[PDB]
């Protein structure tokens, strides 16, 4: 991946998590499990909905008949007419072909980009209060329960409250 | 206690290919390419076409006893097995350039240009028919025409004018005969060396036999070429002959219509609706790009020839 | 406590917009448009050649010589030129000869068959008709003239002309199809005729086709026009016992690959363009344009576009 | 948005910084103010202005007169004229509506990446000489005068000077 | 005790432009322009095109005394004419809808030409002897098209001429014919005798009259008369019927033949070779999987698609920083 | 670059390194030398050929002949058919023109990419027993060895098996 994220230092996907295309794994006390950061996602699909309509409704084409008569004294012209309609093929099957294979990967990069932004977001905040123990995931240096995690993925993580605590379990 | 980051996977086998790999399974996708029709023939704009059954363009326009056949249509749609056409063998002039011109009329009127009682009191108009052009197995002949013949051992010099009074233009055909011999030419038209002479405000042409024994074509060794013109709002169209003249009887008033096209398919015309017709169906699709067919009427998606172009939505699904 | 260096981005007052692939409508600091949209209203000249304007005239009435009508880029018409044939007929492969003239280099009309000398047998003054008045005068075209009989009788004609001009001669000639043999006989005096016209590429024979046809501009006959180019080292020849509207004026040109005819009322004015519309000319700097799909010379690309904003600065958050 | 940084957790833009794309703002005893980054401002100038540039100066038009004339009976070959004019009005329509979502969409990331590189090209120098408190912003754990503030800014960075007083205060 | 992560960098010299910056150096890259060719005509999806060495289409076809008359192959999937073909019509007169025959006959998967008037046996009230001019001399002598007879009067009499062709062959037919114009009404009847003559040529699906023009047009080596050349295709089983009181060059051979679609006409000196090819161009041949080219944008086959473009570097390494 | 390693906090590459795109320089008490990292070196491979066959491939162009003869009195035809040519001309130089420009952009991109992942792998790897002493460079805060040295190249290096040594550095 061209972020490094998604198929790279994290490995793969969660079935578990249904709800959403990215998302966070906690585990603390209390309990544990899947939960997608519907922000993230509602964002990504607006936008890749936005590109689906951007593709489809660009078009928008002229009213044509195509089909031309020629006698059998108009053959160069009934030829210039097939140039035309091969020509026109030809552009618009290699475009499409290439538009395809083109956006797929940007879409592609842009999932892992949101990925990539989601981990860098949780990192930032944590910095000693955690380890980074690789595969996408945070080993806390302090009892983090649920309004904690939710914290961190509010982006309101309050570091000085766990500074003292985290600290000692190093 | 752990917080980790991820991503969705499921259950889908969706497959897409990229610019850097092949084959790359993702969680969701869409289709861009439209590859389904309704095998129909459809109405555009809401007009429904004009369907010529057996015959073909050329028969219906001249009527051919076989087509016994609306005022507007968006296309028209010929059967591949279109014989009735032409049935007295002949050179059709500026067929295609025609057949064009009437894909799509916005109105369309048969009238009788010139009444066949009243426009011909010096020519018998009662026996021009044939066995080319049988109806129920009878001589007969084209219904818009009328094949003059010389009255009594003789063929006056005729002159008849129509002035269009209509509120658009007028569609006007005639033909020209050429008989295989000097004694059919005399026997029909008495007067040997004959000329047939048409002329608007725009066109204007000379005809003159040409009396030769040609190949056999539906048991007539002889020929009769076809003509026509369109006459502007207000114009006058002279004819001016001696013999060989094949008359106007029925002239068509009509509104041409930007300009449309002629589907030649089997297909059935259903009553269904569309804004893109195939020879194969009609295309009811929002999609840019299409591989039904090449030959479309309409405002269509493009044609390519591409078998699968599928548009990555999701992510790589990636269940492990 | 803490100095602090902060890192951030430019913001400004701009309200351009912008869309992208993933968002419409957003703003931008900074933008340019791909799509041209402006026009000078005006017609200018094309590489520096001015475009030929016919007035009122068209084409026909212009390269006929019609009473009331060097090098050039293209052609002008105004929408409600006037009639160019005044005699009806038919002007024989008319818009192959408008698309030939469109462009040229080099034009220069001249005499090639000299009134004074070149008809001794024939008449070349009565030629003249309802059809095409002047100042309340029957008369004719200039770069033709109709010859009838000279006193009763109408002698076999023959005359030919070599090109020296080291280019292409255009010749153009009418041929006359009175409605009734008694017009006939009264212009020509020899009631069967013909015409013969030949180059060494070139190569028809005429018969008058005597007939009455709808009155326009009070003919019941008809005047076909013809027209040939003959080259460089070239001879054309015209052989008639009637019914022969000769050259008079000839037009040696040298043709250019080609432009085209603009049709329309916008004033010809003295300015340079690389790319001309009929609705007026635009500086060719932006790929696009959606001025209008008729153009000629090197142009930007047509396109239904009304907008084709390209982002040059960052997303504009000032808040 | 692909690079996190552009509102990403640098929220907003600054007016007050009218002489430059990307650049700072410093707070120190001496004063404080805004001065772009020349560097970074003028690279990006240089190369978003040959971007617009490719995208014009590729364009070689052939000569062409576009309009035809056909009489009565060419109806055929004048509506074949049609058919290439209007084919060449779709694809021509299609793809710079295109060309122009997809290149905005790269402009604005490529824009966000500048600024993203910016903010961890001073941080590498500071390293823990000063903290991230967000919103692209360092509070340094010393005192950084104006020639400190400058060394910053322009890469010659002298991060052992002050590793001294760093550490104290933390 | 360090490790470091790096990137290659190597001697490499090659540069390419991106949207962004222009002639950056890469370690890696490759050409998307196909610049070069073989320099070869060469047989197109292996069948030789037809060379018609000093003549034109009009000439071979004609039977010109100065080309090769089949021999010609039965096949062959284009036409090549020297710029300096000479050899056409050396009877001056139109070739009525030639450019059409051109193209009709640019490709063809079976071509045979035959004697469809036998010329001993065939006018037996006209003579077939003495059809020759000046104006299409062969071995130093007067001579004629080969594939045309120019029938001339019997003793002092021209005889109402008619004669058909049945297409027993199981394919189209081409037929030519030529119609004769003298420059005089004594040239006519010296020829033809009758004054006033017609022809008829008709078929199932063609028909046209011809009336001789006599008139003294310039003088085209050294005819100032004219003969104009025409030409149809007689479908299998369907007759062709000529009919003359004067003034018909009548055909002696004609084509049977099978036309594929497409393929075109190249004009050049570039010489032909037994080589395969599915790309042809006027200069040469193209053999590349390339997407684009700029040898000529007039090609015949499955060809890359031609633009300006002088290069098209497409990297493929990295940027390249040796320092 | 886009992604701020090659050109960036990475300054230069490394003629020295022959056996890959992408790779490492060690320097440890036994010896040194350059030892390019396979398995990404061979993926970028995989994935350019890749990228220049699909951009070859998916053009599959129809059997024409574009030539065409026409008379002097059929120049409106000559020049449309001109024009069609000359259509098809623009399209596809402008079309060719931009899809080098634009993709070598990305090419390059892509390259930024795979050596940043790299080095953020093993940074990821090296954690608390080691320092990022700058320009794409670690400097192991223990002592390590070619068979260590390997570990870290394979991702199955071992971070607490020297968290105690690292501790007191
Ligand atoms: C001469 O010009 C007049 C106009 O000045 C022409 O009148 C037009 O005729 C055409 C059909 O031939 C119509 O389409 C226009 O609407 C007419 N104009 C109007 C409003 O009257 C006339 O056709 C020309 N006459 C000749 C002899 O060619
Ligand atoms: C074929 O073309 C050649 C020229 O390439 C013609 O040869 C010339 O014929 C004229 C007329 O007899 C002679 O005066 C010249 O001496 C010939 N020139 C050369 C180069 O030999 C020839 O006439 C043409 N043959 C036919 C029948 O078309
Ligand atoms: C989430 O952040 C917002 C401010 O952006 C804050 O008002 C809200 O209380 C936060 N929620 C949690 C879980 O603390
Ligand atoms: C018109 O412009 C052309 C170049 O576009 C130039 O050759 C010519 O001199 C200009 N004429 C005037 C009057 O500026
Ligand atoms: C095309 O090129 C290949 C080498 O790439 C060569 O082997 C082959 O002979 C060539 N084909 C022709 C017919 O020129």
């Amino acid at each position: 991946g061209l972020f490094g994220a998604i198929a790279g230092f994290i490995e793969g996907g969660w079935t578990g998590m249904v709800d959403g295309w990215y998302g966070y794994h906690h585990q603390n006390e209390q309990g544990s499990g899947y939960a997608a950061d519907l922000k993230s996602t509602q964002n990504a699909i607006d936008e890749i909905t936005n590109k689906v309509n951007s593709v489809i409704e660009k078009m928008n084409t002229q009213f044509t008949a195509v089909g031309k008569e020629f006698n059998h004294l108009e053959k160069r012209i009934e030829n210039l007419n097939k140039k035309v309609d091969d020509g026109f093929l030809d552009i618009w099957t290699y475009n499409a072909e290439l538009l395809v294979l083109l956006e797929n990967e940007r879409t592609l990069d842009y999932h892992d980009s949101n990925v990539k932004n989601l981990y860098e977001k949780v990192r930032s905040q944590l910095k000693n209060n955690a380890k980074e123990i690789g595969n996408g995931c945070f080993e806390f240096y302090h009892k983090c329960d649920n309004t904690c995690m939710e914290s961190v993925k509010n982006g309101t993580y309050d570091y000085p409250k766990y500074s003292e605590e985290a600290k000692l379990n190093r | 206690d752990t917080l980790c980051i991820g991503y969705h996977a499921n259950n889908s086998t969706d497959t897409v290919d990229t610019v850097l790999e092949k084959n790359v399974t993702v969680t969701h996708s869409v289709n861009l390419l439209e590859d389904k029709h309704n095998g129909k023939l459809c109405k555009l704009r809401g007009v429904a076409p004009l369907h010529l059954g057996k015959c073909n363009i050329a028969g219906w326009i001249l009527g051919n006893p076989e087509c016994e056949s609306a005022s507007s249509w968006s296309y028209i749609v010929e059967t591949p097995s279109s014989d009735n056409g032409t049935c007295y063998p002949g050179d059709f002039i500026d067929y295609e350039e025609l057949r064009e011109q009437l894909s799509s009329v916005s109105s369309f009127e048969r009238f009788e240009i010139f009444p066949k009682t009243s426009s011909w009191p010096n020519h018998d108009s009662n026996k021009g028919v044939t066995a080319a052009c049988p109806h129920a197995g009878a001589k007969s002949f084209y219904k818009n025409l009328i094949w003059l013949v010389k009255k009594g051992n003789s063929y006056p010099k005729l002159s008849k004018s129509y002035i269009n009074d209509k509120g658009k233009e007028v569609l006007v055909l005639w033909g020209i005969h050429h008989p295989s011999t000097s004694a059919d030419q005399q026997s029909l038209y008495q007067n040997a060396d004959t000329y047939v002479f048409v002329c608007s405000s725009r066109y204007s042409k000379k005809f003159k036999p040409e009396i030769a024994i040609c190949p056999k074509v539906r048991d007539q060794e002889g020929r009769m070429n076809y003509y026509w013109t369109l006459v502007e709002p207000g114009d006058k169209i002279t004819f001016e002959a001696t013999g060989n003249l094949v008359v106007p009887r029925y002239a068509f008033a009509m509104e041409r219509n930007a300009g449309s096209g002629i589907i030649i398919s089997d297909t059935p015309v259903h009553d269904c609706n569309t804004t893109c017709q195939t020879p194969k169906g009609a295309i009811n699709t929002s999609l840019p790009f299409q591989n039904i067919h090449p030959i479309t009427i309409g405002k269509c998606p493009k044609y390519v020839k591409s078998t699968k172009l599928r548009l990555a939505t999701g992510l790589r699904n990636i269940p492990s």
